[PDB]
RNA sequence: CUGUGCG
């Protein structure tokens, strides 16, 4: 099963996340560490597309 | 009569009480027996016998000592020498309790009459025999064994308890279970029970209870909740933030925006660095010389080779000044190059026992006591000549006149000013720290560092007189007569430390230094020395932790940017400024975090953050610490960007508590301080009777005010809420919870297993004639706030101990009670961390007031109906003897401290102080001894606290389930628990459920502390934070562990406890790279301390793989491989040492013979065992070439601070105040001295083992130097040289035996992020077949004399006495002091796990075999 | 009970 339904990076967020291979990852959170890398630095796994 | 007349032939078989002495018989032989072991007690001491035993008066009236009125007092016996009378009353005392008891009761009856002595007459001498038998020096102690068992055969065939009181003294010796001496009432036990067990019941069904806590509910919701009276909130994260820059950030404040200003001791550390970096940072012969001979006169100063200190200081000054009028000759210009640019300062020199003194005053001493004494220098150098011929090295120093002409010449050429010593306490010229190099800072660090161990040395002075007449602390001082410590800091400015006080006292010191001669002043500041440790060598570990927490924020470069040199400075700020009061805001700030992180907080949460600064140097650090907050908080949509790390790193700077060291910077404030939160609950609850009975008869009106107490205390309804605050119990809502708990509905039921039930001649509700319970009020030293301690009297700790273990048996029959079972710790935590990434409300609750508001009389009315169920008999135990033990605490009586009453009876406003005056005079007489009805021992009753918070807090799930239809799961540790919460179906709907749960907690006496936290983001449990996916690893707690509690008795057992914090630390994530800092501080430490360097001690340059799957003993390995580079000798004794295992394992014949070859030492056990391997005398010679000194060769290092180790661990595993700068000092004192033994019983030098060593410098004795030697280079002292391949062959075997055999092969490099961070388990694969009774077979099989003598002198299991390795490995850890692997057989790993980041498992080494 | 040890 995947997380609680939260950021995993803010934790402040519980509205339209997407997985990133084991937890949960808001819009904003994912489009901040994916612009600047490719992995995670939550689960340091390559991030989706 | 049949054995009234053996007594007339058995009294037979035994100076001058005797022929005198030899139904009154029972009388006249117990005064026999008494009057036999008085004359034996004072014929030890030289009595005289009293064969009248008039009086105490009549003996003084007899020789002519006027006789004051004194009170008759019996004495047993008195020797009285012209003008001084020593009295001895003795008594015989089996039991040690009642021992105790008649021990302190005679001493106070003899002072009571000593000081009405020394009011007129003479100071008697006290002396009191406590005989814990009866062996006499006449029989052969076996006589009267026999006469005392036929004086009970002849009492017991025949007031109101004398045949048994009498007897009970005459047998051997006196647990629970045993109610069987009076059970009488006294008038007054039935209106207790009337007033503790009138409403309780018990016996309530089921559907009532629900009904009724619905009804509660409901009530609750319209009455409490509604109104808004409840005591929880929501977060609103911006009115937090609001608050935290209100209480902590002092805006209305006028001090300034700078610490250096506002900090003395920050100003002088930066004055220091800035004046130390920018102008600089046979020239070191003869500075090298004067340091020599100054240590010479230092050793000559503690000897007592004079007769009084003043002339020893006179003579070694005189030696100081020959010296240097010497050093003025034959040289250049030596004074104005060197002196100045080494150990000199304005017309002063240094000189012995860290005193500086004035040249021309020196000049001025040395001119008396040389004229007003003449012939005073030769007869002063002939009592050193005779004293001591080893420091005879002064020749031309302790001569004649020390050309005086020559003296005031040196002194008129360097004229400077004197050090100042600014004793009252802007530009702000401080280059705004913010915007400095990394180097300044890190040098700032360092010289915090230095400042800090001069500081740490000023404590070191030992007590001097002044030879200068006071011309002290008004506004200033030319300071003439000060000690000194000197502290290097650049090639030619050293600065210096001037104080005029010693001992561990709060001085003002004054730092000053020296360029090249110009003395320039640096500062003045006050502080206490034994609180500036921490910094004393760790001016890299904390630039270390601040680099890790600084990198933790690696994801928003430009918050790093900012938090990095804000953190640095709020820890220098925190070192330069070590108050309680830091400490308790940096704790206030964790709690603040952790409602932050979560949803719902306690409304009172920011009113205990507050702490009052009452001086600037809080307020800055406050003000640094709530900026930092601030600066990872604030914001309103692009700032919780990775919210893990900033809880982390705020949790850790809210740990940065932990680098103030916790002290009592003052111990009779903290005494005062104790007793105020020790006796405001019972002055403010109004049960504090004062010096009741101390025997356990109370008066009417102490009877009334302890029913009333008692009656107040469960007095509380369910349906008012003005009552949430005091202390007390609701009794309808306490007995829900015991009906509840009884027809097994709660999670914990009565069904327990394994039944805990395993002079006082009469007893009562009250007392047991043996006392009244009595404890002793004192603190315990903690971070945030002195916790509370008492100290109990033997019988009090006999029953405190009864109902301990009582409650620890039903705790363990119990389920979710995790305070002494670690295996339910472990589930709480797996559970809380489920409940974290489940997204659960975990409810981290703390209970304020835990030991002060309960009483033992809830843990009463508790137990009154507590089934506790038998597994096999389904009996209902009675509780009668618990019960009446806990009566027995009900009314206990604590004892204040003397200081305390001495300190409020020569006294501003104060609610324990007004009390004091009140019961000074007003009622009686002065308060020496509280009873009350609340406020149980913090650690008297932990067991039965946490047994009735356990069964509390089941029925407070039961409710919560019952209420609001969720599944709540509790676990309890006695102070604080953490509820997990799985709701069905933020966090605003479930507030109402935290309300009513802190109200129905509140109506028992479990009032929810205001830093507990409801949220579904973070949890915390024994202070253990788990967040989602993850655990905080709090790096600085454990990093400030292994910087404090240095307890440094001996070097070797230091570096095993730093070793132990670092393993425990990177078992929690700290780094590689902090340890590794953490090691070398040690190492420094040790260096430090004299005893130089050891190829043993902390290990430096160590990977993961050293502390995951690895001991001690591997560290050493490493630590010695590291020694031996390009492994060609290691890799040899590596080998042979598979050798030896092979042929002990697949040949499997080696066993009871290395046992007889290791005994002989390091060079002929190691000769044997390369015989038995390899077999080539000429390598054995290349081998043991490789030679390291051992000081603890013949045994262990004498020392006096404030056989092999393996029997002290195995005596220790089977039988069951001081600061850390003052323990860092008297090691330091220890390790100079003589305390190195050379066998024959005559303790040297380590310079003098030391100076026994030769420059052989033939790349044997430059591979590591100071470290390894070779064989020869060390002919002078060969005693203390023992082989270090040795060494690493028995660590490499013992190793093998432990872990595997992965430790032979040779060490192979491998061919990220600095936060991929994963727990790994060790890969240990244990060739011991994974306890007791086997090492113990194993030294009785081997070593016969060892195992009878020094070994199982008070064991009772002899009756028990092969694994694999038990006889060899154990040979190798008893003949090494330093090894020590049976200590790690007969233990668990402790951690299990390690958690690490992947960046340095990437970097381990990797050793497969 | 006694230390001169940061280079
Ligand atoms: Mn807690
Ligand atoms: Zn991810
Ligand atoms: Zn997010
Ligand atoms: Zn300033
Ligand atoms: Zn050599």
């Amino acid at each position: 099963l995947y997380g609680r339904y939260n950021c995993k990076c803010c934790w402040f967020a519980d509205t339209n996340l997407i997985t990133c291979n084991d937890h949960y990852l808001c819009l904003r959170c994912h489009q901040t560490m994916l612009r600047n890398s490719e992995l995670c630095h939550i689960c340091w796994k390559p991030l989706p597309t | 009569d049949e054995y009234v007349q053996e007594l007339k032939g058995l009294i037979r078989k035994h100076r001058c009480e005797f022929g005198h002495q030899k139904s009154p018989l029972l009388t006249e032989g117990f005064k026999l027996l008494s009057s036999l072991v008085e004359l034996e007690s004072c014929e030890a001491h030289a009595c005289q016998a009293n064969t009248d035993q008039r009086f105490v008066d009549v003996i003084l009236s007899d020789n002519g000592i006027l006789c004051p009125t004194l009170p008759k007092v019996i004495p047993d016996g008195f020797k009285l020498t012209g003008k001084t009378l020593i009295l001895l009353e003795t008594f015989v005392r089996v039991n040690p309790d009642e021992f105790e008891k008649k021990w302190k009761a005679d001493m106070s009856k003899l002072l009571n009459l000593k000081h009405d002595l020394q009011k007129s007459g003479v100071t008697l001498v006290p002396i009191v025999d406590g005989r814990s038998n009866y062996n006499n020096r006449f029989v052969a102690d076996w006589v009267i064994e026999r006469i005392r068992w036929l004086l009970i055969e002849i009492l017991k065939a025949s007031e109101d308890q004398e045949y048994q009181r009498l007897i009970h003294s005459l047998s051997n010796v006196k647990l629970e279970n045993l109610e069987h001496l009076k059970r009488n009432s006294l008038d007054y036990d039935e209106r207790l029970n009337e007033s503790l067990f009138i409403g309780l019941k018990g016996d309530i069904r089921e559907s009532t209870v629900r009904e009724e806590l619905i009804k509660l509910k409901l009530w609750f919701k319209d009455e409490v909740f509604s109104k808004g009276l409840g005591k929880f909130k929501l977060t609103d994260r911006r009115e937090l933030l609001e608050s935290l820059s209100s209480l902590g950030a002092h805006l209305d404040s006028d001090v300034s925006s700078c610490p250096f200003c506002n900090n003395k001791l920050m100003e002088i550390v930066y004055n220091v660095t800035f004046s130390c970096v920018e102008r600089t940072d046979t020239h070191s012969n003869i500075e090298k010389h004067y340091l020599s001979v100054l240590s010479l006169c230092n050793k000559i100063k503690g000897l007592k080779v004079f007769n009084t200190r003043r002339n020893t200081l006179l003579f070694l000054d005189l030696i100081m000044v020959n010296l240097m009028v010497d050093i003025s000759d034959s040289c250049q210009d030596a004074i104005e190059s060197l002196r100045k640019s080494g150990l000199i300062v304005g017309q002063m020199v240094m000189l012995v026992n860290d005193r500086v003194l004035d040249i021309l005053e020196a000049v001025k001493l040395i001119r008396k006591k040389i004229g007003t004494n003449p012939n005073w220098v030769k007869n002063c150098s002939k009592i050193l000549e005779r004293s001591h011929p080893e420091i005879w090295h002064h020749l031309s120093t302790l001569i004649k006149q020390p050309d005086f002409n020559s003296l005031i010449s040196i002194a008129q050429h360097l004229v400077s000013d004197r050090p100042i010593m600014r004793y009252s306490v802007k530009i702000c010229r401080h280059k705004l720290f913010q915007e400095m190099s990394s180097f300044e800072q890190m040098r700032l660090f360092k010289t915090l560092s230095s400042i800090s161990l001069s500081l740490i040395n000023s404590m070191k002075t030992s007590f001097s007189s002044r030879l200068l007449v006071n011309e002290k602390y008004f506004g200033n001082v030319r300071l003439r007569e000060c000690y000194a410590q000197r502290f290097y800091l650049a090639e030619s400015l050293v600065g210096f430390l001037f104080y005029q006080k010693t001992g561990e006292r709060s001085r003002c010191y004054s730092v000053y230094l020296s360029d090249n001669g110009v003395m320039s002043e640096q500062g003045s500041f006050y502080c206490d020395p034994k609180r500036f440790f921490l910094p004393v060598f760790s001016d890299e570990v904390l630039a270390g932790m601040c680099e890790e927490m600084t990198s933790w924020l690696d994801f928003d470069t430009g918050l790093m940017n900012d938090t990095g040199p804000i953190l640095r400075l709020l820890v220098l700020a925190i070192l330069c400024s070590p108050s309680k009061r830091n400490q308790t805001f940096l704790q206030g700030l964790r709690y603040f975090l952790m409602a932050f992180a979560n949803q719902i907080h306690h409304i009172d949460l920011t009113s205990k953050l507050v702490v009052e600064c009452k001086s600037s140097s809080e307020v800055v650090v406050q003000r640094l610490a709530v900026g930092l907050f601030i600066r990872l908080l604030s914001g309103e949509s692009d700032a919780s960007l990775f919210f893990s790390r900033r809880f982390k790193y705020l949790l850790n700077v809210s740990y940065l508590c932990h680098l103030i060291t916790k002290e009592t910077p003052d111990r009779l404030t903290d005494q005062i301080k104790c007793f105020e939160k020790f006796i405001e609950p019972k002055v403010k609850f109004g049960c504090a009777v004062v010096n009741p009975s101390l025997n356990g008869k109370l008066t009417v009106d102490q009877e009334d005010i302890m029913i009333n107490g008692l009656k107040k205390f469960f007095s509380k309804s369910l349906r008012d809420t003005e009552d949430v605050q005091t202390p007390g119990v609701c009794k309808e809502l306490l007995n829900y919870c015991v009906s509840l708990f009884n027809r097994g509905k709660l999670k914990v039921s009565g069904e327990l297993k394994n039944n805990p039930f395993r002079s006082p001649t009469e007893f009562t509700s009250i007392s047991s004639n043996s006392g009244n319970l009595k404890f002793g009020l004192s603190y315990k030293e903690q971070v945030g706030s002195n916790r509370e301690l008492y100290v109990g009297d033997l019988n009090t700790k006999l029953m405190t101990r009864l109902v301990e273990d009582f409650s620890e048996a039903v705790g363990n029959s119990m389920k979710y009670t995790c305070l002494n079972s670690e295996k339910e710790f472990e589930r709480a935590i797996c559970d809380m961390k489920m409940a974290v990434n489940n997204g659960d409300l975990s409810c981290s609750y703390d209970h304020s007031k835990w030991g002060p508001t309960m009483s033992p009389a809830l843990f009463l009315a508790l137990l009154q109906m507590l089934e506790l169920r038998t597994p096999v008999d389904r009996s209902k135990i009675d509780l009668d003897s618990v019960k009446s033990i806990l009566k027995w605490h009900l009314h206990k009586v604590v004892e204040v401290p003397i200081n305390v009453a001495e300190a409020y009876c020569i006294g501003s406003t104060s609610l324990s102080e007004e009390f004091f005056h009140q019961t000074m005079q007003l009622n009686g007489q002065i308060p020496s001894h509280i009873m009350s009805v609340l406020d149980m021992g913090q650690g008297i009753l932990h067991n039965t606290s946490d047994l009735y918070g356990l069964i509390t807090e089941q029925f407070l799930c039961y409710a919560l389930d019952l209420l609001y239809d969720v599944i709540p799961v509790s676990y309890t540790s006695s102070d604080d628990q953490i509820t997990l919460i799985k709701t069905p179906s933020d966090a605003a709907e479930w507030l109402e459920m935290i309300c009513f749960h802190e109200f129905l907690s509140s109506k028992l006496n479990k009032f929810v502390s205001p830093k507990s936290v409801i949220g579904t983001f973070v949890a915390e449990f024994k202070s253990r934070f788990f967040v989602m996916g993850e655990e905080t690893p709090l790096l600085t707690k454990f990093v400030a562990a292994a910087l404090h509690n240095v307890k440094c008795k001996t070097p070797t057992q230091l570096s095993e406890t730093i070793d132990t914090i670092c393993d425990q630390c990177i078992a929690n994530g700290v780094s590689t790279k902090i340890v590794t800092r953490i090691s070398k501080r040690v190492n420094q430490l040790i260096r430090y301390s004299g005893y130089g360097e050891t190829p043993f001690g902390a290990i430096e340059d160590q990977d993961v793989k050293d502390w995951v799957d690895g001991s001690r003993g591997y560290r050493l390995q490493r630590k010695i491989e590291a020694i031996f580079h390009d492994d060609k000798e290691t890799s040899f004794i590596r080998n042979c040492a598979r050798k030896v295992f092979n042929d002990i394992k697949r040949g499997r014949i080696f066993e009871e013979n290395l046992i007889n070859l290791i005994g002989r030492g390091g060079d002929e056990a190691l000769t044997g065992f390369l015989q038995y391997a390899g077999c080539s005398e000429q390598e054995v010679n290349r081998v043991l070439n490789y030679r390291w000194v051992n000081l603890s060769s013949f045994g262990d290092l004498r020392l006096v601070l404030r056989v092999p180790t393996l029997i002290k661990t195995l005596q220790s595993k089977l039988s069951r105040q001081s600061s850390v700068a003052s323990g860092f000092i008297g090691f330091c004192k220890s390790m100079g001295s003589k305390c190195v033994r050379d066998g024959k019983g005559g303790f040297l030098y380590i310079k003098e083992v030391y100076s026994g060593v030769s420059a052989c410098t033939c790349e044997i004795c430059a591979l590591k130097p100071k470290i390894i030697y070779c064989n020869n280079s060390l002919n002078k002292v060969s005693q203390f040289s023992k082989p270090i391949l040795w060494d690493y062959f028995s660590l490499v075997l013992t190793n093998a035996c432990e872990l595997g055999e992965w430790v032979f092969s040779t060490v192979k490099e491998p061919q990220n992020n600095q936060n991929f961070f994963w727990a790994v388990k060790p890969k240990v694969v244990r060739q011991i077949e994974d306890g007791m009774n086997h090492v113990l077979q194993s030294i009785r099989r081997n070593y016969p004399v060892l195992f009878d003598e020094h070994l199982t002198p008070f064991m009772n299991d002899l009756q028990v006495s092969r694994l694999k390795f038990l006889d060899v490995c154990i040979a190798l850890d008893m003949m090494n002091e330093n090894l020590g692997i049976i200590s790690h057989l007969l233990k668990t790993r402790d951690n299990s796990v390690y958690i690490v980041k992947q960046s340095d498992c990437a970097l381990a080494h990797i050793r497969q075999s």
